RNA sequence: CCUGUCAAACUCCAAACUUACAGACGCCGUUUGACGCGGGGAUUCCGGUGCGCGGGGUA
RNA sequence: AGUGCAAGAGCAAAAGAUAGCUUGACAGUGUUCUUCCCAACGAGGAACGCUGACGCGAAAGCGUGGUCUAGCGAACCAAUU
RNA sequence: UUAGGCGGCCACAGCGGUGGGGUUGCCUCCCGUACCCAUCCCGAACACGGAAGAUAAGCCCACCAGCGUUCCGGGGAGUACUGGAGUGCGCGAGCCUCUGGGAAACCCGGUUCGCCGCCACC
């Protein structure tokens, strides 16, 4: 199903699992990538900033993350960098799959609400921004237009 | 409303903030008012008795006599005149 | 104490001095309270009214200022209590006080107790108080007879020096007698 | 300072936690005063489902009644250390517990203006061993 | 003391807003009234802020408008110096004007209609879709700003 | 200890705002009688749209 | 924690627990709120009185069933006091 | 208030900790069971009777801010949100301007280790 159906944040927040059952598991494999044994002790820190509040289905998160980290293997399986996707798909999403009668939908998935300007991804690298490229591919699989922002890095 | 009992939608107004929790001070439950005095109506979550219908929380009426220990306060609901039976525990002097 | 949500009892409840549930019931009468309190050595009686910023004591009597009238005996006993009650009751009457309800604070409603003796005294002073006669001591014990007889089992003075060796419930009468007419501060 | 800081025995509780009694009799003679029933709480598999139900007795002894008892109880015990309370108490044995504390304890047991005893004025395990050990026996 | 001029009509304007203008004696577009600068009056003009033009006028301007558009509580009578002198506490328009500006009296108190029924602005105003800071004609004005409007509606 | 996130049916907090009563100004009423009381006669109980706030629904 | 049962709320020298005692889960009749915001409408419900008779308590006092909001039924007819 | 009793507000008063104080006004701990009364067992408690001793508890007095709380300065922030208005912008979601209001977290520095009433009293 298309993102057109769930990308807007027009519905109430719907996250209380105590009143919602049958919620599909998340497809996001990991949130901490790279050298998670080490702490952000890197010279450069780039972030992928979403430019519009939107809802991102766990579907897009997984494809976006994979496409970025799977690529960050321009550095190697045990390369020196750490990748972090800071958002989690809390918002439960429904579908009315009778016509408009008793239409309250049934749980079909989850998504994460991101507000314009928040960073969804944060990578930590030594002067070796292959990460900038890992993100051109990441914001390629999420709804919004995005800003690739670099923070600690006056090594231009 | 999914139901129409007196306490429908009273979760907030009939609940104490955690610190005001517990038996209330007796001083205000024994306060004496005179006919003509203006009193603010506000149920004390901690005091079970002498209450009035939650819809009147916030009203400011006029004491006009009493019944037993309870007071008879006159208020105006919208445009209708009504008499409320309420104890001191739930009343406060205006001004 | 632990956090923002923590509930700290009212000060007088912390101090374990005021029973607020009993207090409310007491204040219901709308009458002044006859506050009967004890100490290891003394017995106090106050007639308290309600006030805007706290209680108002309109009349009181302490077992110590009992000597001020000729008391030469200990002050932590039955005869002492009664008299202190009568004394406070009289001052009460002078103050224009006619009725009161007995507040025994955290003490126990034990029959023949000193608080009830205090109550008996205040009543005899003229104060109208809701009471129950067969919960009070039998006059003799109030007089201090139980102690005189206790000294009969002497062999050694019950009173270290003090006054008398065989004690005096008679000293009691002399005093009550005194309080019942004229004299200052009454 | 001292005299009002030196330990003393406040009650010795001798109780027989049976599971359903005839045992009181021996407690009465071993101590010298009537035993008290021991009701239990909660329903459980040891065919002990009954809430209110006699399941043992106890006896709280005070003053001489407590000494005159310990003057034979202690001798029948060896243990010491580790087996002591953090408040200076200890239980050995049929159980025999000894509650120890200092002079101003009534402050926490009375009705009016009661108050909890300050940690400083509390009795430590050590200050306890001393008192007792200094009374017909040895520690550890 | 501020000069109030309604520049936007009643159709579609909140009722509680319209009643306010009415309590300020303005019942038509281009009608003006003078209002003391008090807390009570300030709140009223703030509520009406989007359908009106207001500001403190200069002595002169007030005089021109008073002369040109002032009326008796009843009737056609022109409010000129003589009228002012033979009917008010002051001796001439200037005197009245000054008193109004120094909020010492009011048009009613001196037997005058509380409303100055102005003329459409000669040359047109700056528009009723934007405030002054945006080039429009709504909201608080400069003394020079109010004067221009008032004078164009003289 | 450090570190990454949330809530229509969470709240240590907390607006704008809505609201009871009172005073003040305004406006209104005392020949245009207000506020209110009593009585006669209805029509009406398919509504719609814009804007703000919504709940449902891919729409 | 517990407080019979949804959910939310109330409660600690208690509204919870234990013990003991007691039958106010009483008769009669009202005021008021609710049912039905505003704003008319019955049954039902509640709050708060009074009259009478009682229970407990030293006493103030508490008890108009269960801490509060669900657990209810017209006329005609029958039986019953 | 050289120590008390009844309270009002009910943490600015809580939690924790330091120092000081009593031939006496005193309060306590304390000593003790013939009585009134009392423990489903214990004068522990409750109740009664009393001073040999003590200031170690409590309590009163002086003080400490580490935790919790109250209020304030500066920063966050005139940010977030928002009542009124717009032929302002944007495919749209939504945003912006004018006008009237205006926060929370958190950080840094102060405050807070109760205040007040009646009575009694070297
Ligand atoms: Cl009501
Ligand atoms: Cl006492
Ligand atoms: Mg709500
Ligand atoms: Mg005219
Ligand atoms: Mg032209
Ligand atoms: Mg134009
Ligand atoms: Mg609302
Ligand atoms: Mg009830
Ligand atoms: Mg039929
Ligand atoms: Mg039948
Ligand atoms: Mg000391
Ligand atoms: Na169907
Ligand atoms: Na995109
Ligand atoms: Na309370
Ligand atoms: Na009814
Ligand atoms: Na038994
Ligand atoms: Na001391």
């Amino acid at each position: 199903k298309p993102g057109a159906m769930y990308r807007n944040s027009s519905k109430p927040a719907y996250t209380r699992r105590e009143y919602i059952s049958g919620i599909p598991g998340k497809k996001i494999a990991q949130f901490d990538m790279g050298n998670n044994g080490a702490g952000p002790t890197y010279p450069a820190q780039v972030e992928l900033v979403v430019e519009k509040p939107v809802q991102i289905r766990h579907n897009a998160l997984e494809a976006a993350r994979v496409a970025a980290n799977r690529y960050v293997q321009n550095s190697g399986a045990a390369a020196n960098y750490k990748f972090r996707i800071r958002k989690f798909p809390f918002h439960v999403i429904r579908e009315n799959k009778d016509g408009m009668r008793a239409p309250f939908g049934k749980p079909v998935g989850t998504a994460a609400r991101v507000h314009g300007a928040n960073h969804i991804f944060i990578a930590w690298v030594n002067p070796d921004p292959n990460v900038e490229e890992a993100w051109r591919r990441a914001k390629m699989k999420v709804t919004p237009t995005i800003n690739i922002d670099s923070s600690p890095a006056g090594n231009a | 409303p999914s139901s129409n009992g007196p306490l429908e939608g009273t979760r907030g107004k009939l609940k104490n903030k955690p610190r005001d929790r517990g038996t209330s001070p007796p001083q205000r439950a024994v306060e004496e008012f005179d006919d003509g005095e203006k009193v603010h109506l506000k149920i004390d979550p901690s005091v079970p008795n002498g209450r009035f219908h939650p819809r009147f929380d916030g009203q400011t009426g006029t004491v006009e006599g009493k019944q037993g220990d309870a007071y008879k306060v006159d208020i105006v609901d919208g445009g209708k005149e009504k008499t409320i039976i309420v104890t001191a525990a739930h009343l406060r002097r205006q001004e | 104490a632990t956090g923002p949500r923590y509930k700290v009892p009212m000060r007088r409840r912390r101090e374990a001095r005021t029973d607020y549930h009993q207090r409310l019931r007491l204040l219901k009468s709308g009458k002044p309270r006859l506050v009967a309190r004890k100490s290891n050595k003394h017995v106090r009686a106050q007639l308290v009214t309600l006030g805007p910023n706290g209680d108002d004591t309109l009349a009181s009597a302490h077992s110590s200022d009992l000597a001020e009238y000729g008391w030469e005996a200990p002050t932590g006993n039955m005869p002492s209590a009664y008299l202190t009650g009568l004394l406070a009751g009289l001052r009460a009457q002078e103050a224009g006080v006619e009725e009161a309800v007995l507040d025994i604070g955290l003490n126990s409603p034990t029959p023949g107790s000193k608080v009830f003796a205090i109550q008996e005294g205040a009543i005899d002073a003229g104060l109208d108080i809701p009471h129950n006669d067969d919960v009070l001591a039998d006059w003799q014990r109030t007089r201090g007879a139980h102690i005189a007889e206790y000294d009969e089992q002497l062999e050694e003075p019950l009173y270290s020096g003090d006054f008398d060796a065989a004690d005096l419930p008679e000293h009691f009468d002399e005093l009550r007698e005194t309080l019942l007419d004229g004299d200052i501060e009454l | 300072f001292h005299e009002m800081r030196e330990p003393r025995i406040e009650k010795v509780v001798v109780h027989m936690g049976i599971g359903h009694a005839n045992a009181e009799d021996i407690l009465g003679e071993i101590t010298g005063q009537m035993p008290v029933r021991t009701k239990a709480k909660r329903t459980v598999g040891e065919f002990d489902i009954r809430e209110g139900d006699p399941i043992g007795a106890k006896v709280t002894l005070r003053d001489e009644m407590a000494e005159e008892f310990l003057q034979t109880a202690l001798p029948l015990a060896e243990l010491a250390t580790s087996q002591f309370d953090d408040t200076g108490n200890f239980s050995f044995g049929l159980d025999v517990t000894v509650n120890l504390v200092r002079p101003g304890y009534r402050v926490a047991k009375r009705d009016k203006a009661s108050r909890s005893i300050p940690t400083k004025h509390r009795l430590n395990p050590a200050d306890a061993v001393a008192f007792i050990e200094s009374t017909y026996d040895v520690e550890v | 003391m501020h000069a109030l001029v309604q520049l936007r009509g009643e159709v579609n304007m909140h009722t509680d807003i319209q009643d306010t203008l009415e309590m300020l004696n303005i019942h038509h577009v281009n009608h003006c009234t003078l209002v003391p600068e008090t807390d009570a009056y300030r709140g009223m003009v703030a509520k009406v802020n989007d359908f009106v033009a207001f500001g403190e006028p200069s002595q002169e301007t007030l005089e021109t408008v008073l002369a040109t558009r002032a009326e008796p509580l009843e009737g056609d009578a022109d409010v000129d110096d003589e009228w002012v002198a033979e009917h008010t506490d002051y001796d001439d328009i200037s005197g009245l004007a000054f008193a109004l500006l120094s909020e010492e009296t009011t048009l009613r108190e001196q037997g005058l209609s509380p409303t100055l029924r102005l003329h459409p602005p000669r040359g047109g105003h700056d528009g009723v879709k934007h405030p002054v800071k945006e080039g429009g004609q709504l909201g608080k004005h400069d003394t020079e700003g109010i004067d221009d409007l008032l004078e164009a509606m003289r």
